[PDB]
């Protein structure tokens, strides 16, 4: 069966990084991979053939215009947020959640907390307490999630995959129920 | 001593060969959405690092910013054209998703009737090489029902492919008229 | 030490790197360009097929396959030239550019000691060797001699591009008009 997930939220948030790693098992380092690439995947969920399509987007206003392009026919939408990043967890509500609606008021949507390392380490950890800033909690992002309508809110890193491929198994049963 | 409805299970068979063929223009017309996406978005990166390089190059000026004007001209195009082909699927989709999907229903309901029909003789003769006894509507009901389906469904097929056809090769011919 | 060159470098390099950012978004290019014609080959055949089994839509399947296949035609014909233009930027940028800024990173070996060397042995003195100009020839001749290079270049192959684009679009509905 084919299903169609498009991965949106504030850019620098990990989008690229959260379908490389999950699809090819990469980080997107080492130089940065071909550019406005999508991606796709074939996964046995429960002795069940599923062709899940991955369609990745720019967070940049820039790109505002060209964005809903890709939204048509989607069954899965997973708004992104950096768990490091508070200014984004923010925009969640206040760009993303009206926009994905905006156009597909009537699709599940997933929320995903990118970057669950830089979370708990040594030096993020005090120059984003040297900005008065703190990172993202369980709560408010199980609330944000709640908040909108979320199906389900999950959290993970590209950079050790924890949690990854839970994200995309999710956006699955949450498509076929 | 098989039941065989020839004119009909000839036309289960082309529908079948049908929802096969369509099912492979839908992957097409997707992996389409996809590479489109990927190149508009592009030409909207690329509009920019030319216009860039224009401003930052009088050597150069001219040709960066002739580029980019371009580049920024086609992606705005390569919109309605993305919008165009998504119709083209969605609609696709559904004739053979759910129309098509309704009526095959109905015929695997109807060959089931078939098959049983058949073993419920072939039952009847094997029995009757016994001790002497030598002296359907399931099947026959269905059997209409199916018939009724297959042609409003060809009926459909033709007025929605028709317009999907002509829409779609019209988007594509514009997207090369209006970037003229 | 010596400004004018080390502000001319400063500027190979920024131009190093927008021109390589250039030859990011023209892999891409190539890349999502050649996708789209398998596509369109696939399409097309999928349509001819369909054309001749399908007397109903035989008009319809007819020339959205025609079409299909002058579009695959054309696009292979641009592939060629997007193709011609990533390589040549990227030889401009892997080669002609790193020559020049090998014979930098020499200069700088030679650079910054002399300068160095001075505010060193600045020290020692009053108690009680001049190649470094021979590499400074090989960082301004074969630094502007660079910049000639890039604009013969880049002005023909930002033209042949263009005009690739543009023929794209004007054999298409050219061809796209004889039906
Ligand atoms: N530690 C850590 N760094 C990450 C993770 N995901 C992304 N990054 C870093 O975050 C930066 C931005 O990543 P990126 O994937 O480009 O974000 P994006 O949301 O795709 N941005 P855009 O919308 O602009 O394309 C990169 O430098 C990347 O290495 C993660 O899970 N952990
Ligand atoms: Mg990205």
């Amino acid at each position: 069966q084919a299903i169609k997930c498009v991965v949106v939220g504030d850019g620098a948030v990990g989008k690229t990084c959260l379908l490389i790693s999950y699809t090819t098992n990469a980080f997107p380092g080492e130089y940065i991979p071909t550019v406005f690439d999508n991606y796709s995947a074939n996964v046995m969920v429960d002795g069940k053939p599923v062709n899940l399509g991955l369609w990745d987007t720019a967070g940049l206003e820039d790109y505002d215009r060209l964005r809903p392009l890709s939204y048509p026919q989607t069954d899965v939408f997973l708004i992104c947020f950096s768990l490091v990043s508070p200014a984004s967890f923010e925009n969640v509500r206040a760009k993303w959640y009206p926009e994905v609606r905006h156009h597909c008021p009537n699709t599940p949507i997933i929320l995903v907390g990118t970057k669950l390392d830089l979370r708990d380490d040594k030096d993020t950890i005090e120059k984003l307490k040297e900005k008065k800033l703190t990172p993202i909690t369980y709560p408010q992002g199980l609330a944000m999630a709640k908040e909108i309508g979320a199906v389900k809110y999950l959290e993970c890193s590209a950079l050790t995959q924890r949690g990854l491929k839970t994200v995309f198994d999710e956006a699955i049963r949450a498509v076929l129920c | 001593s098989r039941t065989v409805d020839l004119e009909l299970e000839l036309q289960i068979e082309l529908l079948r060969e049908t929802k096969r063929k369509y099912e492979s223009v839908l992957q097409l017309g997707r992996a389409l959405t996809a590479h489109l996406y990927s190149l508009l978005q592009t030409q909207h990166a690329l509009g920019d690092a030319f216009a860039d390089l224009s401003q930052k190059s009088p050597e150069l000026q001219e040709e960066f910013g002739y580029n980019a004007e371009t580049q920024k001209l086609l992606c705005k195009n390569g919109e309605t054209l993305l919008g165009a082909v998504n119709f083209f699927v969605s609609s696709i989709n559904t004739l053979v998703t759910k129309t098509m999907e309704d009526t095959l229903m109905t015929v695997k309901q109807y060959e089931a009737a078939r098959l049983e029909y058949d073993a419920y003789r072939t039952d009847l003769e094997e029995l009757s090489l016994g001790p002497r006894d030598a002296g359907r509507d399931k099947y026959e009901k269905l059997r209409g029902d199916v018939a009724i389906k297959l042609k409003f469904l060809e009926e459909n097929k033709i007025k929605v492919m028709h317009k999907q056809l002509l829409l779609f090769h019209n988007a594509v011919s514009a997207y090369f008229a209006g970037n003229q």
